[PDB]
């Protein structure tokens, strides 16, 4: 519920999704920019 | 042509195992120097927002009237059945609408393969649990309805009138009909007859089940030979 | 076809007024969202290796035996002839090689434009000055000789024996095929019956002058209609 708030905006405190792979879908269409690294980083490297 | 030696007397050995239509493991070789991060980036550029599918609109249940009423005989409520359906991939050939029919009573835990086979449609998951039944005549009847659209539209601008024509009981949902879910790939090494310094681009591609990944990629291809006949005419 | 609203009702206005060989705005409308920068990147990436043209391989010139001696009735060298001739943009229209003709007397500064006229040699830069005569019989006269090629091969390891049989007089110069020298995107919106954000991808093209920027672009469509049949067959 932050992103209608000033807590969250779309490079602070946000995160809504359940898992890591549409986190970067929807941070593509300009709605999420942080969290993205983090939750990508958190597989890149883990896969091989 | 045959040309000089750069690339002409060097084919793309890019193969097919097929897995049914939710993942692939998307091969390719080769590429020279530099060809792996532009791939990847650049077809997640075209493949998030450019590809249309077929997703859940707005479903009707039963004597249920809107979505936070109870019903005899099921331990959940019908927000969470709803959540379930929200989640369930479904595949339309031809159709622009298809209505789903699905009934059963008695005791049982209802997934998505008790619903009744149409000459077009194909569930990918049939695993998926939706809720569980009880006794004491609990039967549950539902019409999945699918539409065509593409991307993310809210449910406050395109709001449809199907039962809003006095008999009502329908609302409208989220509807997500992005197909395209994950791409990863890997930037190891190839070699052939011409050259050495040859980039094998081996791609984790993962899709929900919406449009089948052979066919997205093939209009991906095709809207991409559309896109760079663009530095092409004058003035 | 028509099919359903998407991208099939909506042409794409591309026209023409032509600049003669060298240079030419390029405009494009329209095409939907994140669409411009995928297009000026894939033509860069095409647009600087994939391209052959016709370039400066190997000059004779007169009594002067190699590039550091000097001729009576000339201010600059021969190095700095021969450089303005490295910069010297010609177009072949289906040889595979040609001798210019070119000779001048007496006072006067020698340019591009009194070089004899061939049916298939036109130049793009009458202006280009290349040295300036004197008096006391300055009497110069060159063999301009094109091959065909593609990109850059150092003059190490071409090497070429034209006049390297027993009368001697050439050496072999660094040669540019390659005939894109810059392309510059504006990335502005368009509108049309469709849809509404729509990017207008506005380029400014520039060529030196071996190949037509029309058939350069029409062979790299076509190999770009090469290309991506990649995705077709199995195994």
């Amino acid at each position: 519920s932050g992103l209608a708030s000033l807590h969250a905006r779309v490079k602070v405190r946000i995160t809504e999704y359940e898992k890591d792979a549409n986190g970067e879908l929807v941070a593509k269409t300009s709605l999420k920019d942080t969290t993205v690294g983090r939750a990508i980083l958190w597989m890149i490297v883990p896969k091989g | 042509m045959q040309g000089s030696v750069t690339e002409f007397l060097k084919p793309r050995l890019v193969d097919i195992e097929q897995v049914s239509s939710t993942h692939a493991k998307v091969t390719l070789e080769p590429l020279e120097r530099g060809f792996g991060h532009t791939l990847g980036n650049a077809l997640r550029r075209i493949l998030l927002s450019s590809m249309p599918g077929c997703a859940v609109t707005e479903v009707e249940i039963d004597g249920v009237l809107h979505e936070y009423s109870t019903k005899e005989g099921v331990q959940e409520d019908i927000l969470e059945i709803l959540l379930n359906l929200k989640g369930l991939a479904v595949r339309v050939q031809g159709k622009d609408e298809v209505i789903l029919t699905l009934n059963k009573s008695g005791i049982g835990p209802v997934t998505a393969a008790d619903i009744t086979h149409d000459g077009d449609v194909e569930i990918v998951k049939p695993q998926h649990v939706i809720c569980h039944l009880t006794d004491e005549n609990a039967s549950i009847s539902m019409r999945i309805k699918v539409q065509r659209g593409r991307g993310y539209v809210p449910a406050s601008t395109r709001i449809h009138s199907e039962e809003d024509e006095r008999p009502i009981g329908r609302l409208l949902v989220d509807a997500c009909y992005s197909p395209v879910e994950r791409i990863a790939y890997n930037v190891e090494a190839a070699r052939v007859e011409q050259r050495t310094d040859l980039d094998k681009l081996v791609i984790e591609m993962e899709t929900n089940g919406t449009i089948d990944p052979e066919e997205a990629i093939r209009r991906a291809a095709t809207i991409l030979a559309e896109q760079l006949e663009a530095f092409v005419d004058l003035r």
